[PDB]
């Protein structure tokens, strides 16, 4: 569903390990918002799939 | 420990002689 | 979508360069880091008292295994025997034979926690929901031949905490 | 059809006879070193002997083939990787002994 | 035959198809076949000898700027006049895609590195030779990974015991860890799950 | 409001009555419902914590070895089934049997 | 990290290692109560991570 | 224990509404009966 | 858990925590909840399944292929290039 | 039962050997050659868990059994036999506790040993007992495994009696004693040279050699005695030594009655003291040569020599200087037969 | 009827950083600092 959902990567410049740290914390903060959408629309239905 | 008795049970030669 | 971390820059503005300045001869950042773990002296401490509190857990939750009865104080299990073949690290072992009275059973139904991963297939295999995994979690001992556990182990575990269990279970099954 | 190295026996068995130098001139290092308390000679002969283990191996490439992962034992020692417990490894010390007989395989067990 | 079935997007696989065409043309001295998966994943065959020179222009553009290996995957198969089978995968950055190149190779025919072509390979060229028998000619320095030291036997090689054929132990009257033949407990089990009745006509090869 | 808390410290040591002996093993304090049940003694509680609600108390003849202030108390030797599962906040809004 | 496992403890049974996504899509349903407690930590996260 | 009455054929789960196991059909009445693995035998 | 105390505490960490005070958790979820009755599924209508449609593992099929070589032009790409990604929209920075 | 399987140490054996006092050097050793075969052995403690802890790894999940007991208490010994198919007994003591007076250590425990072997139907008993254990003035120890020696072959006649000729390990009390009489300075020697000579056999050959004794069928009621390939002379052994230990080496002579003045100061530690008077007579007594006993060489076994051995046993004591060195180099000792 | 848990509502939750501006003029603190030593020394 990452079609549907929406985020922003973040990208490095220099290529040291600091720049490698911030892109660590961004993503987190960038998978915090994927959980507010993920939360907003989390449809009703089955969750295994149907074929037996 | 072991449990489920014994396998073969093997025969064992009688007593009495001959 | 792609955002840039860092990339921007510094004023050169000299107002901002005296700023920059003291603050590298006056350390601001360094003293607010550290106003910082002042700041988290004051909050109330996380632990536990364990023993005398324990952690919270779930229904769900996988422990001690133990073989079960039912209220009629008959067992459960009648050895279709998957539980051994279902388990990845085939912990289990099984030895069924007839029961006097022709109703199958089991001779030795064993199993070891040296090899058991509890990954809660085999509660998941039963169809007579014999074994279980259960809510206890703790039973660290001594010595390795104690972790093998025999069939009447697993009873007596099943004897210990059966109110307990069929509590989860009760507060479970439906979103099995 | 391509040949790893040598072409043709021979040209191959000198490579090993190299090999042997390397590892006969290395193991007197290697006791001292690893503080082996082997007997100096033995591990030596052990040596000629492990040469001995495949001294019958006929193939083309089979044997550069050997000497590759011959190399790479005496590449370890001379590192200092393995150890004494990998090294002292060879000499199967702590195995009961197992003769060959007929008879004497025959009281001890069900056998092949 | 919606909602469980992926719908499997037909574009993707002409592409894939013309494209696998495209060097099938442009390039015809080893490209044994271009089969598409149909689940959108190309993959053509490679003469082990051809290896250098297949994956050089896979990184080379024409549309080929597949930089970057994946992995270099080597599957055993017992069977077949050569029993080693080697995989490459490849990722194109710009156009977004993957194709997975592959050969095959004798139990003793010494293939070639291609460390130099992927860049990205030399950690490999020593796990497959320690996972199997295969050499890679022209690697810098082929060794030991994924092992204890000795050792000897390749794993992996399809047979091969699980078990191995060693343990450690340590030994008080020596006082040291040694190396000893399996006498395994418990016994691996093994169950033969396998069962009759063919899932798969679709499939199934001709009786011959 | 300093005052408050001090006061709240004095009226907790005459609650618990002799608390020295309860910090000297359970390790303090406050206490709260104090239900019970299970084979001996046992113990209950209630405050402001997911974690730090429903404490415990040790049976002080405990099991068989006497087991009490200064001694080698079990973590095994809560009571089997039923309290555990209002103590681990299993059901904890069910109260033990 | 110990909260984040509390849940894997909520819906898998287990602390981690939470054989919990299937080939056929996933295991049991997770419980009622769950998405609300995880409402009420991930508002709160974004503070910590910020402080770090 | 002893053994419910019948005439003829009946269910039997072990009592437990998908707790117990899986649903079977006895099939007797005057004659003692099943079972799965419950044991409750129909011999009423 | 005190006037005296949070108002220094707040104002060393110059985030004031007692919004969130997020280190614990004073009243979350309540842990007993009422019967799931739970989502029946797509397929268990009774009146028209039939397998021979719903099945999936039934519509695999061999690999498509081309060549088999073992057996004007134009130029073309594996794929359309895709674009450059827009920057972010709301916080063009870190 | 019967042995099954190759020997390993997942195999079974009939053997439930059961090791008393192994706690010590022997039979550590011994109990290792049981555990490579995989037989089953029921070492019992007298002691504390803990320095039995090591032995743990030796055995194979069920295999190792520890059991408490109490060489007084009559039913306590009964305890460790009482499904024992044979019963070991490797106790010893040099220094005399209190306690355990010198005599029962070497009486009563092999008696009551013996004849509960006789009850428990025990299918065989072993015994072990100096070379010099007959009778002699100095020494207590000589005299009263003699006495125990004679009461177990006077309550189970059946057993074979161990007669070892003084075993050299790394775990050693012995050569590694002689090795820290550097500490106090020189080595005291009664008059030097051929005062008193020494023989003396491998740990690990004493160790294969009683296994194989319960694996010799021959091996009954005869009174086994163990000796090394090897003749040595104590003044030239010990010069030995400290010519592997490489530490200065200087003999000290001395008259014979000031040493047991030694022995009765040093007696006086109330834990376990380096010296005895004891111990001064386990000194100057020479081995007798006498090989006409059953032995060890009867078991098929070969002695390994010392002179390759000494050199593991006591680089622990080497300086840093000299702690890495070839044992080549000290030159093998010359020997006197 | 069934229920199961879809969200009951949800507000939004915070993510972007909120570093304050805290602290102040670095003037101010060369100011504060030399007027203590002035002080001082006298
Ligand atoms: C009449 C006029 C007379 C004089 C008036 C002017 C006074 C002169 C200016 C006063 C400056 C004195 C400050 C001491 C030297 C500071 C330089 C120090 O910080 O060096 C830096 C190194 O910094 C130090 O190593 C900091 C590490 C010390 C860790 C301990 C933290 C101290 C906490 C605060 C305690 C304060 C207690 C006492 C307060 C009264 C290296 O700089 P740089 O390489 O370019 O980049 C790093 C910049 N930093 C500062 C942000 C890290
Ligand atoms: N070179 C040598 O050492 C030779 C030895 N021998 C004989 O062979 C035997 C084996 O020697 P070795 O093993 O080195 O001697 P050790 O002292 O190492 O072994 C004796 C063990 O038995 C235990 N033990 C015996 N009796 C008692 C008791 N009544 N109460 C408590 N513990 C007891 C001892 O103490 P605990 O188990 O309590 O720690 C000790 O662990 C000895 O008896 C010795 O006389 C013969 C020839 C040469
Ligand atoms: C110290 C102990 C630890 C190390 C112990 C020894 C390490 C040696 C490792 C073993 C490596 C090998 O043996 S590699 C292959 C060796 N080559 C052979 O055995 C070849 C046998 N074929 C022969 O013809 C041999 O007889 C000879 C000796 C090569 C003949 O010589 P040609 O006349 O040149
Ligand atoms: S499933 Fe549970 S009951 Fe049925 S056989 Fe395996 S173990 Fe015995
Ligand atoms: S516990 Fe998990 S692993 Fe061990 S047996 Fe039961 S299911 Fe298989």
């Amino acid at each position: 569903v990452y079609d549907q959902v929406e985020f922003d990567v973040p990208i490095g410049s220099r290529g040291d390990c600091y720049d490698r740290y911030l892109c660590r914390v961004e993503e987190m903060r960038q998978s915090l918002r994927i959980i507010s959408q993920c939360l907003n629309k989390m449809p009703p239905g089955e969750i295994k799939v149907d074929d037996a | 420990y072991s449990t489920t008795r014994k396998k073969i049970q093997e025969w064992v030669p009688p007593s009495t002689p001959y | 979508t792609y955002k840039f971390v860092n990339m921007r820059e510094p004023s050169m503005d000299m107002k901002s360069v005296t700023d920059r300045a003291a603050q590298t001869l006056l350390w601001t950042e360094l003293v607010r880091g550290l106003g910082m773990t002042l700041s988290y002296l004051f909050r109330e401490p996380a632990t536990i008292n364990y023993p005398f509190e324990k952690g919270p857990l779930s229904p769900r939750f996988r422990g001690e295994h133990a073989l079960r009865r039912y209220p009629s104080g008959e067992e459960r299990c009648i050895a279709c025997k998957l539980c051994e073949a279902v388990c990845p690290a085939q912990a289990i072992t099984i030895e069924a034979e007839p029961r006097a009275d022709g109703s199958r059973r089991t001779t030795r139904y064993d199993i070891d926690m040296t090899k058991c991963i509890y990954c809660g297939f085999c509660q998941e295999a039963c169809p007579v929901d014999a074994i279980v995994e259960g809510p206890n979690f703790e039973f660290s001992t001594e010595t390795h031949e104690e972790l093998l556990y025999n069939k009447e182990k697993l009873l007596n575990n099943g004897d210990k905490w059966e109110a307990e269990i069929a509590a989860n279970i009760q507060a479970d099954y439906l979103y099995r | 059809v391509k040949p790893i190295f040598s072409r043709d026996m021979n040209e191959a068995k000198r490579r090993v006879r190299e090999l042997y130098r390397a590892w006969y001139r290395e193991v007197p290092n290697t006791v001292h070193l690893f503080q082996l308390d082997i007997s100096v000679k033995q591990g030596r002969d052990k040596v000629r002997e492990m040469f001995m283990k495949n001294a019958h191996v006929t193939d083309p490439r089979v044997v550069d083939l050997l000497v590759i992962k011959g190399k790479m034992e005496l590449e370890e020692t001379i590192n200092v990787w393995k150890q004494r417990t990998h090294i002292m490894r060879f000499f199967h010390e702590t195995e009961a002994p197992r003769p060959t007989d007929f008879l004497s395989k025959f009281y001890v067990g069900h056998d092949p | 035959t919606r909602p469980t079935i992926r719908p499997r997007n037909d574009v993707v696989h002409k592409q894939l198809s013309a494209f696998g065409q495209y060097v099938a043309e442009i390039l015809p001295k080893y490209v044994q076949q271009v089969q598409v998966s149909c689940f959108n994943e190309l993959e053509i065959f490679i003469h082990p000898d051809g290896v250098i020179p297949v994956l050089t222009f896979l990184r080379d553009h024409t549309n080929a700027q597949f930089k970057s290996l994946a992995d270099l995957t080597a599957v055993d198969v017992p069977t077949r006049q050569n029993r080693f089978e080697i995989v490459y995968n490849l990722l194109s950055l710009r156009f977004n895609s993957r194709i997975r190149v592959k050969t095959y190779t004798d139990e003793l025919t010494p293939i070639e590195s291609s460390v130099t072509v992927y860049k990205a390979a030399n950690w490999y060229e020593r796990e497959i030779w320690d996972m199997f028998g295969v050499f890679f000619a022209n690697h810098p320095d082929l060794r030991r990974i994924l092992t204890d030291y000795g050792f000897e036997g390749h794993p992996f090689r399809k047979d091969f015991p699980l078990s191995g054929y060693v343990e450690l132990r340590y030994d008080d009257e020596v006082k040291r860890v040694v190396a000893e033949p399996v006498e395994l407990a418990q016994e691996f089990r093994k169950f033969d799950l396998n069962s009759p009745w063919e899932a798969f006509p679709a499939y199934r090869q001709p009786p011959e | 409001m300093e005052l408050v808390q001090v006061l709240r410290r004095g009226l907790q040591q005459v609650s618990g009555h002799g608390g020295l002996r309860g910090y000297l093993r359970v390790l303090f304090r406050a206490n709260d419902v104090r239900v019970g049940t299970l084979v001996g003694e046992d113990k209950y509680g209630n405050k402001y914590y997911e974690d730090n609600k429903q404490f415990f108390g040790r049976h002080r003849w405990v099991i068989y070895t006497t087991e009490m202030n200064g001694r080698d108390t079990f973590w095994d030797v809560d009571g089997s089934m039923v309290p555990p599962e209002w103590h681990r906040w299993l059901h904890c809004m069910t109260d033990d049997p | 990290r110990e909260k984040m496992f509390e849940f894997y403890e909520r819906v898998s049974g287990a602390r981690m290692h939470a054989a919990y996504i299937r080939p056929g899509g996933v295991h049991q349903d997770l419980p009622l109560g769950l998405l609300d407690d995880i409402y009420e930590f991930s508002k709160n996260f974004s503070f910590r991570i910020d402080e770090l | 224990p002893v053994s419910e009455v019948g005439s003829r054929v009946i269910s039997c789960d072990g009592g437990g509404g998908a707790l117990g196991h899986p649903r079977v059909y006895i099939n007797l009445d005057k004659e003692t009966k099943t079972g799965t693995c419950g044991y409750c035998g129909l011999q009423f | 858990a005190t006037r005296v105390i949070q108002l220094l505490r707040n104002w060393a960490s110059g985030r004031d925590l007692q919004a969130k005070l997020q280190l614990r958790y004073q009243e979350i979820s309540k842990r007993t909840q009422p019967p799931p009755k739970l989502p029946v599924g797509p397929s268990h209508k009774l009146s028209n399944n039939y397998y021979c449609t719903r099945d999936g593992r039934r519509e695999a099929m061999p690999p498509s292929i081309v060549m088999s070589s073992q057996k004007e032009k134009k130029a073309v790409t594996p794929a359309p290039p895709i674009k450059r990604w827009e920057l972010s929209k709301d916080q063009p920075y870190l | 039962l019967i042995p099954h399987g190759k020997g390993g140490r997942s195999s079974v054996s009939g053997i439930v050997a059961t090791v008393f006092g192994a706690t010590g050097f022997l039979g550590r050793y011994v109990v290792n050659h049981l555990g490579r075969m995989g037989s089953q052995v029921i070492v019992p403690y007298r002691c504390e868990p803990y320095d039995t802890m090591h032995l743990r790894p030796m055995g194979d999940l069920g295999q190792i059994i520890f059991m408490e007991w109490n060489g007084k208490d009559k039913d306590s010994i009964r305890k460790v036999v009482e499904h024992s198919n044979v019963v070991i007994n490797l106790v010893g003591r040099e220094w005399e506790t209190k306690n355990f007076d010198f005599e029962d250590v070497f009486v009563k425990i092999p008696h009551a040993i013996a004849q509960v072997s006789k009850e428990a139907g025990v299918e065989k008993l072993i015994h072990i007992s100096h070379l010099n254990a007959d009778i002699k003035s100095p020494s207590r120890y000589l005299r009263s495994k003699a006495v125990g020696e004679k009461e177990v072959r006077a309550a189970f006649p059946e057993a074979t009696i161990i007669k070892p000729s003084d075993i050299f390990g790394r775990e050693d009390r012995f050569l590694n004693y002689f090795a820290s009489m550097r500490w106090f300075g020189g080595v005291p020697l009664i008059s030097l040279g051929k005062e008193t000579v020494k023989q003396p056999v491998y740990i690990v050959d004493v160790s294969k050699g009683i296994i194989n004794a319960i694996k010799d069928p021959d091996a009954k009621g005869k009174t086994f005695a163990f000796v090394g390939p090897n003749r040595y002379l104590l003044f030239d052994l010990v010069q030995y030594i400290f010519a592997v230990a490489y530490r200065p080496f200087l003999p000290y002579p001395l008259p014979h009655f000031a040493y047991r003045w030694v022995g009765r100061l040093f007696e006086v530690s109330p834990f376990e003291p380096w010296t005895t008077r004891d111990k001064v007579e386990r000194v100057h007594m020479s081995d007798m040569t006498l090989p006409h006993l059953p032995g060890l060489e009867d078991l098929g076994i070969q002695a390994t020599p010392l002179e390759l051995k000494a050199i593991e046993v006591l680089r622990r004591h080497r300086t840093y200087r000299w702690l890495t060195s070839e044992m080549e180099d000290v030159k093998p000792a010359k020997t006197v037969n | 009827k069934q229920d199961m848990p879809p969200p009951g509502g949800y507000g939004p939750i915070d993510y972007k950083r909120n570093l304050p501006r805290r602290g102040l003029s670095g003037y101010s603190m060369f100011a504060v600092g030399i007027g203590t030593l002035l002080f001082g020394y006298w």
